[PDB]
């Protein structure tokens, strides 16, 4: 009802606590489409509406925030998604963006190439990944546990996401992986979010608020992408591009949160508390340094 | 001595009929900002439309070195406020107009510093 003049929607936390069996997703409002304002394309009005959510969690915000976006080229050659994450994050926000393909950005830099090409050397406060490719979408075999560049993500999690820091990750009916969502368990909260504009399609995004390092609860995530679906193939959601015209809250406050560099053995619970509650990142602060490799051969 | 001129380029071609480069990245705003031609943030006001930079850069666009001896780009990473009447052709905008330097306005488009 009232859902339409939000963002989007929000998995409901009694869902996350089925134990259903995994089903075809069948959505009722399939091929429906938003009325994008003139000129908006779908990929703005989604980062917009995934930004707007984010304005409501207790994402750590902290002066030389650092944000990472993966999956960042359109077959456009540009980067929509990046560009509304500039607009939305504090101004001289080191933002790098990655995709496989070329494309023209407004990142402080890009990486071109394999995700598993991607090193860098420090900790991050954000991660947001849309990759995704088209040919998971196969409605013929069995829908498993995908591999790939989840691998990926879910290592540079573990070793790169500031404690602290927060991920919104793109997964589908087929496009899913079940150790991502058991790293859901390893934040201080964690949801399934759905686009209003983008509500005919199975897609979602996995977010991961406040990083704590170790598992808060444990989550099977086979399971999890079961109730993900059962949520979907029970609830339509109504296809709504109204919050796009309101963009006066939009920008992500500058929290100030505090940046310290801690280690392992001083994580106690007054710590582990304020990273929960948003009020706190753990890494290093030294300056931001990053390479992708590149694999070498002579053909002649 | 030689070099590309892609500036001169997009220009004769748009004068022949060509079809404006597409997929410039138009941004959602509230369109109550300054209007200034460049900004680090969209500053549309109600008669403009606000863009991610580097997708208006004729340079950025073609996969071509910036004019700039440095190689600098004065539209990535910010974003640029174009006339709702141009907003069908952002990188012909861009490349045929200028930006004044005492207020941020575009000449001819918001900059009264002649009055
Ligand atoms: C792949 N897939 C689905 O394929 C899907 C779906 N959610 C629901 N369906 C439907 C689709 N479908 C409709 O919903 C129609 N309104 C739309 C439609 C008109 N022409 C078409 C030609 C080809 C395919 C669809 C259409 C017809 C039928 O019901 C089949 C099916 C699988 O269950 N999701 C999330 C999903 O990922
Ligand atoms: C849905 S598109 C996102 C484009 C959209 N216009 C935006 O603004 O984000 C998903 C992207 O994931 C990328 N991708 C898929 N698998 C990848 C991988 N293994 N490594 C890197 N990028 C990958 C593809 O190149 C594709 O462009
Ligand atoms: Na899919
Ligand atoms: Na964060
Ligand atoms: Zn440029
Ligand atoms: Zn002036």
């Amino acid at each position: 009802s009232s859902q339409a003049w939000q963002p989007g929607v929000a998995m409901p936390n009694l869902y996350k606590m089925q134990r259903m069996l995994l089903e075809k997703c069948d959505l009722q409002n399939y091929g429906d489409s938003a009325t994008l304002p003139k000129g908006i394309m779908m990929n703005v009005a989604k980062y917009t509406q995934l930004c707007q959510y984010l304005n409501t969690l207790t994402l750590a915000v902290p002066y030389n925030m650092r944000v990472i976006h993966f999956g960042a080229g359109s077959d456009k050659g540009v980067a929509p998604g990046t560009a509304v994450l500039r607009q939305w994050l504090p101004t001289g926000t080191l933002l790098v963006d990655s995709d496989l393909n070329d494309f023209v950005s407004d990142a402080d830099s890009t990486l071109i190439g394999d995700c598993a090409t991607v090193h860098t050397a420090n900790k991050w406060d954000l991660i947001i990944s849309d990759m995704y490719d088209p040919k998971t979408k196969n409605v013929t075999k069995e829908n498993d546990s995908k591999e790939g560049f989840f691998t990926y993500i879910c290592g540079f999690i573990q070793q790169k996401l500031a404690l602290g820091g927060s991920v919104a990750i793109k997964i589908t009916e087929h496009s899913w992986n079940a150790d991502l969502y058991k790293l859901m368990g390893h934040f201080a909260w964690w949801t399934a979010f759905v686009t209003n504009v983008n509500a005919s399609s199975s897609e979602a995004f996995l977010i991961g608020c406040n990083y704590l390092g170790k598992p808060r609860e444990q989550i099977d995530g086979y399971v999890m992408h079961a109730n993900y679906i059962f949520w979907r193939n029970t609830n339509p959601i109504q296809l709504s591009s109204y919050s796009l015209f309101d963009m006066s809250k939009f920008p992500l406050k500058l929290r100030g949160t505090a940046v310290m560099s801690l280690k392992e053995g001083q994580i106690n619970d007054m710590i582990l508390s304020l990273l929960s509650k948003g009020r706190l990142i753990i890494r290093e602060n030294n300056r931001v340094v990053i390479s992708s490799d590149v694999l070498v051969n002579n053909e002649n | 001595a030689f070099a590309v001129d892609a500036a001169k380029a997009y220009k004769d071609y748009l004068a022949s009929g060509g079809q404006p480069i597409t997929n410039c990245v138009k941004m959602l705003c509230t369109h109550t900002g300054t209007g200034q031609a460049i900004t680090v943030t969209p500053e549309a006001n109600m008669d403009q439309e606000s863009f991610g930079g580097a997708s208006c850069c004729l340079y950025c666009r073609c996969h071509i070195d910036h004019p700039n001896p440095k190689g600098f780009c004065d539209l990535k990473g910010k974003y640029v406020q174009i006339p709702t009447t141009c907003a069908n052709d952002p990188v012909g905008f861009t490349l045929k107009n200028t930006v004044c330097t005492v207020c941020g306005m575009w000449k001819g488009y918001g900059c009264s510093c002649d009055q």
